[PDB]
């Protein structure tokens, strides 16, 4: 005539670990580590990313003629740049403070480009400059947002001109200077032999001067172009003054939406999917509190850990 | 360790599906299993609360932001990567280690609950039954299914059965 | 958990003001409360030592210095913030988590001390008294206030009262 | 705390060199010590497993790289030093604290193992012997050396000696 | 006849938390989180902070006329700067390496300003330069520690002059250059049309040149002034040489005590209190080991945590 | 007739600590903190470090004449530089981007120096330039890897020359410019009064110009030399062009092994020992998992903690 005290046991194979004992079968575990992704780049709450396949950020912003898909990009959630894009600064040189620009660009969700200085605005200069370093459909071309001013009637009269930001929004403005190869090229393209480019705003006080010297050949060019950018704030104005080697703005970007984003370096392609959690190597549909997929997350996401397995015991030791 | 689970109770019961802990009785009207609802509910309450505690406590963690540096910025590039790697190594130590420690404490929690149930029945029965030391109490009288249900829901009248148990201890 | 506090001892005593654990006696010269000076001092020692341990161990922590960066230094400004915020998130995880864990262990410490006191007198008394299983021992003989004081300060002569209890268990 | 080590067993045995826990017997053919190898091997297994766990868990830690900055880079020099110092303060908190906590739990692990051995013998003998409450069982019959070895290796036939023990509890 | 084992209970409502159970009433808690401040800025062991009210560090250091209260500041414990002070570079421009200078300042407790180059020292130049950008009492004025040298008898003879740091301590020396607006202003203020400022010490080898170009108007000025600073070490000397646009030192700062401090950005006012622990939003009189008040502490202080509550259980579960 | 349950005790004095109780004697401890080093600098898996006793990295790489011990260095494991070496830029000046160069160096294990531009290569210029600032055997000398070009037959014809990296490996190339003290020294050493140094690769587009001005005397020299470096990639070329003040490369360094190393600041001397774990203050022969010796470790090493004591209890409380 008997009564006993006992506890649950079942078929469960769920193992958990402890400091004293590893590989301990229990009756009721709970996994808290998400370890699977869909290997694709998706929307982010139904907002498609800007994927610059084969065009770098510099090539996009300056308007590489091979980057024509990005003439009028719509609002994005994040930006996807490849590891070594082909179309980036066709004419060799530098986009100065590039990394700071990418960091600025990661807090911007929508540009609307606008024509601040039309080519129509250079009556006394030639604005048809074109380079073999920038092919478009087999013929030489040039950056689309920026104008190569050269001499006209064998004169380069000094430019003194300003643009006043009448728009509500901040303006991202890019301009540049061209480093010629020797005195004779310098005189062929602009009449004046010693030149300068002066740029002034309320904060900016730049003087650029061509470095006329012999360099290595890059994209078939020993000449170089150094590009610079600034954020012209609303009601402020920018003052350009040059007598040669000036590469003038034509198009600038209105910063119209300024939320949350990142520039994600993935070699992957669009997946036509949607997600609440994107990583460089794929997205995540999960309500686990952790994942081990990739550290450079964006969106409402679990917390990245390096573990291969995380299971919490909820039940008893089972056999 | 409280020496009950996998201790003096040398195994679990495939047959008790209603709960984590409970009773198995055998009298002359047959036998059966009955989960102890209150000590099972307390344990599932405390364990889901512990799981929610771990998840809520690692809510504010570290997110690695992507930053970029050029060829003459390799010092702070290296600084940045050692910083992000350090914070993630730290938080995965924290996660793995907390899981290990509270897994140990959860197993021992279950152990303690089992020993406390065995004891709470022991205290009711005293010398009216015989501790076999295997987790069972071999009664000294006639415990029909109402008597068993009393032992379970805690309402076991010790006086009522004293005398007849008193004799078969002697004899 | 050791099943004593809020377990088989179903409640604390508003009446025991002198200490954390102790005894309540009742004989024919009346009744009273007496804290156990030893076990209580042992626990207050270990718990103030644990508190001082927790405070001293978070002596060397992280100190946030104010640094400033200009408009073209936003990368390392962001680096700086993520670093300071990361270290503060880390140390507040550490603080909150340590407090939670050693709160659990402090409560269970008290529990263990209580069970060890109950046991320490159970071992003195054996069948000279009857464990009611509520935390009390119903004596089988005459324990005046000096017999009680013996039980308290541990000096309980089991032979002396065997004979008399021997009868009132029988009868 | 499980109240066994330095509790109701007020001291260790200089004489038991073979193991951590065990038995000391005394019958009329003499006396001796015998380590309980099964519960000793279980404990040395679990404790070397815990030590290896603690070492393996701090495999991926933080290594400080030497970086250098000039006289107009003092901001990021200071950032670098606060970052490396922060990570080292963090990881030494982690190490010291983990050692403290699992030292506490290792001592209590040993305690629990001892209490579980005492209980494992108590359950075998019941009223065939008398619990002195000092860790010893004073038998009620004559346990020669084979009786003792049975108690040790767990094969103690309770029926065989009941009658004889039944009598000196009697008398 | 009975004896029982029991434990303490009392009126206490003090709750503590655990991993398994929250809101557990106990008999004896202990708070370890300080959550109270006095909302005001105090002394620090009886040493009053330097509170530049409407003056920025640059303004104070260069000697902006509105910041005339800090002409000769006494030793400080910390420095309090507002979020957007009004008096800062009245004449627009830049204090170069400003952030590094503020970081150097956060480890200095006492300056003694000293006249290294009196206005008496410019016999062949005009030293009375003054600007409407720097009003003082309704009339145009100029930075007090720094001298605007201009032409005299329609000449700006080239300056060649040095200062040898005879003092026993480091000297903080500020100087600057002025960017004029066009060739004719450049000739009006200095006769020479193309100018330079050369500065040399044992470590420094600077050449500054005016960028004469049109900029945006700021404080009613399209011209600009770029200021620079260095730490002239004892027995080293500084060598200035200019033929125009030089804005010379007159006063320098002896760094006389170099202990522990910070630059705290608070909008608050002095409180006439004392404390051993100051934060931007108030001070702390507490022997708790933690606080949640503000992370940017100074002084002997608890350790900042973000928690809202931290209580250690010391007693038993209570009912 | 009796049988008892008991536990081990022994002579052990090993104490461990817990949160509740300190200085707790146990039967079986285990130390896991290594606290001993041999106070010496050793090999690292039998590869001797590069110890530049008294020469700095700049002095080594440019070829200070007091650094002749390091003309052709063998492969190293790590580099040991002193805190304040004496031989470093005998002619005063700067090695620009020095810190980035040292950071690049701690990931290089073997240079092979190579003569890219022999002194034989300057038929129309004087290449025997020498300075009292760089004594060697009591007579004035100059950096060994770099050539001070000066005028010849009272002419400094403009230099136009290039070097094409034909080697398999990257090349570390250093060059420099010399800042003269006044127009008269400038004409004495080079005939042309206003000069320049132009450097071009596929990435680099440098124009340097002498700052002719009065500076403080350093190593008996008011003139200065500013040195620059670059990594010429294989098959790329470097294009120098100067008409004065050019300090040309003669020797460059082939980067031939590119593993892992560090630059360790230690005042110590070689120990003829070997180790698998080196620190600035001594090496480590230990299989402990932790040490408290020094944070700036190199090699397969325990993990640095600040603790003075770390003992794990393995046995029981003992008396
Ligand atoms: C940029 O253009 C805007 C367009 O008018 C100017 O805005 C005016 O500024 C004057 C100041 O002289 C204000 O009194 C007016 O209220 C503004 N006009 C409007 C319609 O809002 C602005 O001044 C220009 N800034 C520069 C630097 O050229
Ligand atoms: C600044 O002046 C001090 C003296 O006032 C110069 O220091 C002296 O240097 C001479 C050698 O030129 C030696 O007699 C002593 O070493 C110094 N004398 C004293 C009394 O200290 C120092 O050289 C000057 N510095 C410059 C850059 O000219
Ligand atoms: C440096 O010299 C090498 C000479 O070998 C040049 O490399 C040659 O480049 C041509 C293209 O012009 C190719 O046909 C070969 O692949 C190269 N030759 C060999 C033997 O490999 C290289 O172009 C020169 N670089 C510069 C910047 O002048
Ligand atoms: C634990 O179990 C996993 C499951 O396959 C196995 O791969 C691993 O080797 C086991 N390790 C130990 C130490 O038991
Ligand atoms: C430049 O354009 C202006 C306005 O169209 C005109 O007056 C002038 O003739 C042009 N040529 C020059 C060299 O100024
Ligand atoms: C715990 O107590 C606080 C006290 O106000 C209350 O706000 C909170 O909701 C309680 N939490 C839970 C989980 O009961
Ligand atoms: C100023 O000019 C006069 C006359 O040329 C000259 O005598 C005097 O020395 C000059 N003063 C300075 C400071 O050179
Ligand atoms: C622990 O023991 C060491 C041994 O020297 C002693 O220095 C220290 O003060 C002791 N601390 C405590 C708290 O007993
Ligand atoms: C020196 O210059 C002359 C003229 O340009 C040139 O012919 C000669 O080759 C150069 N050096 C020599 C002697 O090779």
């Amino acid at each position: 005539d008997q009564i006993c005290i006992g506890y649950h046991a079942n078929n469960s194979t769920e193992q958990v670990d402890t400091i004293m004992e590893k590989n301990v079968t229990v009756t009721h575990a709970q996994d808290i580590l998400e370890k699977t992704h869909n290997g694709k780049l998706c929307d982010l709450n139904g907002v498609k990313p800007l994927i610059l396949k084969d065009c770098s950020v510099a090539g996009w912003l300056l308007g590489n003629p091979m980057c024509d898909e990005f003439i009028r990009v719509p609002e994005w959630s994040y930006i996807v740049e490849r590891a070594n894009p082909a179309n980036d600064l066709c004419y060799p040189g530098n986009l100065n403070d590039y990394e700071e620009l990418k960091h600025l660009l990661s807090r911007i969700n929508h540009f609307e480009k606008t024509q601040i200085i039309p080519k129509s605005s250079w009556p006394n200069h030639t604005s048809s400059g074109v380079s073999a370093a920038c092919p478009y459909q087999g013929m030489p071309s040039f950056f689309r947002n920026v104008v190569w001013l050269t001499k006209k009637n064998d004169a380069y009269p000094t430019i003194r001109m300003s643009y006043n930001n009448t728009n509500r929004e901040d303006l991202l403005i890019l301009w540049g200077i061209h480093h010629s190869n020797n005195a004779e090229e310098q005189t062929n393209l602009y009449k004046n032999p010693t030149t300068y480019v002066s740029v002034g705003t309320s904060t900016l006080n730049q003087r650029l001067v061509p470095k006329i010297a012999t360099r290595s050949q890059v994209n078939g060019q020993r000449g170089r172009m150094d590009f610079f950018w600034t954020i012209l704030r609303p009601n402020d104005a920018i003052h350009f003054e040059s007598n040669g080697n000036f590469i003038a703005p034509e198009y600038a970007y209105k910063i119209i939406k300024t939320g949350d984003s990142t520039i994600m370096k993935s070699e992957m392609e669009y997946g036509n999917c949607n997600t609440k959690c994107q990583t460089p190597i794929g997205a995540i549909n999960s309500s686990m509190p952790f994942h081990n997929i990739h550290p450079l997350t964006i969106g409402e996401c679990p917390k990245y850990v390096k573990s291969n397995k995380l299971v919490l015991a909820t039940g008893l030791r089972n056999n | 360790l409280f020496g009950a689970i996998a201790g003096f109770i040398e195994g679990g019961w495939q047959g008790m599906v209603d709960g984590w802990y409970g009773y198995h009785h055998s009298n002359e009207q047959g036998s059966g299993y009955a989960a102890d609802r209150e000590s099972t509910q307390k344990a599932i309450d405390g364990v889901t609360n512990k799981v929610n505690s771990i998840i809520d406590k690692m809510n504010t963690q570290f997110e690695a932001v992507g930053r970029e540096f050029n060829n003459l910025e390799r010092r702070i590039e290296n600084l940045n990567k050692k910083m992000e790697d350090g914070f993630l190594d730290v938080w995965t130590y924290n996660a793995e280690l907390l899981v290990l420690m509270e897994n140990e404490r959860t197993l021992d929690f279950h152990d303690s609950n089992v020993k406390n149930l065995y004891d709470k029945v022991r205290l009711q029965l005293r010398d009216n039954a015989k501790e076999l030391g295997n987790g069972c109490f071999e009664f000294y009288h006639k415990c029909d299914n109402e008597c068993m249900e009393s032992v379970r829901n805690g309402t076991y009248d010790y006086p009522q059965y004293s005398e007849e148990a008193r004799l078969k201890r002697e004899e």
